[PDB]
């Protein structure tokens, strides 16, 4: 009756982007990122995947609503160090790993039976 | 009413095992724990999804409508 | 239009002013046919 | 290879029970997300009953259709309904099959999902058909018809995430364990006498190396090795399952490097 429509967790909305880029008033040379029509399965190892950077100070992600499919990732790295390079090398890193894991899993499939 | 056709917890199918699990049943006297174990229901929520069922289709089908 | 008994397998096509009873049966419950105007249904 | 490992221990046409090694327990997890609810699989989305003189109610029928496991081996090659520039649906995002079942016999007349009759081009394509694992060859039971008793309808098959319902759901249950022996700490057992006695041992313990008294907790340790069992409901092959579960992480972290990409334009 009053119950959101499905699609409306992974289709975008009239105008709304998929990411919104917010330079943080906080702490100096820390941004917040409005992931849309995304949950914890990309927040939670984008996250974790920023932490492995050692050149980055923060990194954490919430989800303001468990209604709405969207979330914050707040990122805070080193002078000298723009973030939107931090999560793009955090992302080519886990499209890498997934990668290798993909053809890993595949050799390892071609040698089974049954 | 009629078997769901599949399990609500996982997702299993276990709608093509109603017939099966009636004759394991009644055709080779089995119990009810061995029937599901072998219709391959280890998880007790499809377990469950089969054991707990009560067929009333069966009873709806005794109207000439 | 057309209406269907209850107790019995029939198919008459009585309009107004006739209505009661049926067709070769003797019981005065009519019920009404399916609409040929087809209607979807989403299979969730 | 070079990254994260793999090590199958069982495998099977239901199942597949493998290692994963040298990874992020977040991209187990996101793995394990994807997997069961970011596939794309075909599935009954519309229902169009045209007779209906069974027992169950219309919709009652349509959803249990809905359900009904069907084959989605090509179904990257076949498009969103959404998507398609055509009028509602056609041959190139939806495929099309009938229902006609009437009671016949004096006896019940069953009607499975192997009366699915598929109607629309498939052209080359292989997808639509109905999985039947059943040893009689009937597959899921789908309505009982008395003596006079006619169901006839037309199911459309449609695209569909498993995010968006449980029917487009290409697995059922991931088995999914790290760390057998605790030896992490991310959990606090619950006992009244003793801790070991009363918690059953797992499987997966005779491939981990017990914990020794003498040494003391290993506090800089993270979480590596990791136990799984997928398991497919039949319109996916296992390894196709979580084959395609990974491509799909990795599509969708490549779209948000592509927007990141995209923003950079004036
Ligand atoms: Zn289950
Ligand atoms: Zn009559
Ligand atoms: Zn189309």
């Amino acid at each position: 009756m009053n119950a959101p429509d499905r699609f409306e967790l992974f289709l975008l909305g009239e105008g709304e982007s998929k990411l919104k880029i917010d330079p943080d008033t906080k702490a100096p040379n820390a941004v917040v990122i409005t992931f849309e029509k995304e949950d914890h399965t990309l927040g939670n190892l984008i996250r974790a995947e920023l932490l492995n950077d050692r050149k980055v100070l923060f990194a954490a992600y919430k989800v303001e609503h468990p209604f709405f499919a969207r979330f914050k990732l707040r990122i805070q790295t080193t002078e000298g160090y723009d973030p939107k390079d931090a999560l793009k090398n955090a992302c080519n890193s886990i499209i890498n790993k997934l990668g290798a894991l993909k053809t890993n899993f595949e050799t390892e499939w071609n040698l089974q039976t049954l | 009413m009629i078997v769901p056709v599949r399990c609500f917890s996982c997702g299993k199918v276990v709608g093509d095992k109603w017939e099966s699990y009636l004759n394991l049943l009644q055709e080779d006297e089995l119990d009810e724990g061995t029937a599901l174990s072998r219709l391959g229901l280890k998880r007790y929520c499809c377990r469950r999804m089969i054991l707990t069922h009560v067929d009333l289709i069966e009873k709806f089908l005794r109207y000439n409508p | 239009l057309k209406y269907i008994c209850a107790e019995c397998s029939s198919k008459l096509s009585l309009s107004r002013t006739d209505a009661v009873r049926c067709k070769d049966c003797g019981h005065r419950i009519l019920l009404k046919a399916r609409t040929k105007r087809l209607v979807q249904f989403e299979a969730r | 290879e070079e990254g994260p490992q793999v090590k199958i221990r069982e495998a099977s046409k239901d199942n597949v029970d493998f290692i994963l090694s040298n990874v992020d327990l977040a991209m187990a997890n996101s793995l394990r997300r994807v997997m069961i609810a970011e596939i794309p699989t075909l599935a009954i989305d519309s229902v169009e009953v045209e007779t209906n003189t069974t027992v169950l109610a219309d919709e009652f029928i349509a959803h249990r259709l809905g359900l009904i496991p069907l084959q989605s081996m090509d179904i990257e090659q076949l498009e969103y309904s959404r998507d398609c520039f055509c009028e509602d649906h056609c041959d190139k995002c939806s495929v099309v099959l009938t229902l006609q079942a009437f009671g016949e016999s004096e006896s019940t007349t069953n009607v499975y999902s192997k009366d699915l009759v598929i109607v629309s081009n498939l052209m080359g394509r292989n997808i639509g058909h109905p999985i039947i694992q059943d040893k009689e060859g009937n597959g899921v039971l789908i309505c009982k018809l008395r003596k006079g008793q006619e169901l006839k309808l037309t199911c459309v098959a449609k695209k569909g995430i498993a995010k968006e319902h449980a029917k487009w759901g290409p697995a059922a249950a991931i088995e999914f364990e790290y760390d057998p022996w605790n030896k992490l700490k991310h959990t606090d057992y619950w006992y009244e006498q003793d801790s070991a006695k009363e918690w059953p041992q797992s499987k997966n313990c005779e491939y981990e190396d017990p914990p020794n008294e003498g040494d003391p907790f290993d506090y800089k340790a993270q979480a590596d090795t990791f136990y799984m069992n997928v398991e497919s409901v039949g319109s996916i092959p296992v390894d196709q399952v979580v084959v395609r579960g990974i491509d799909t992480l990795q599509k969708k972290v490549a779209s948000i490097l592509l927007a990141l990409t995209q923003m950079d334009q004036d």
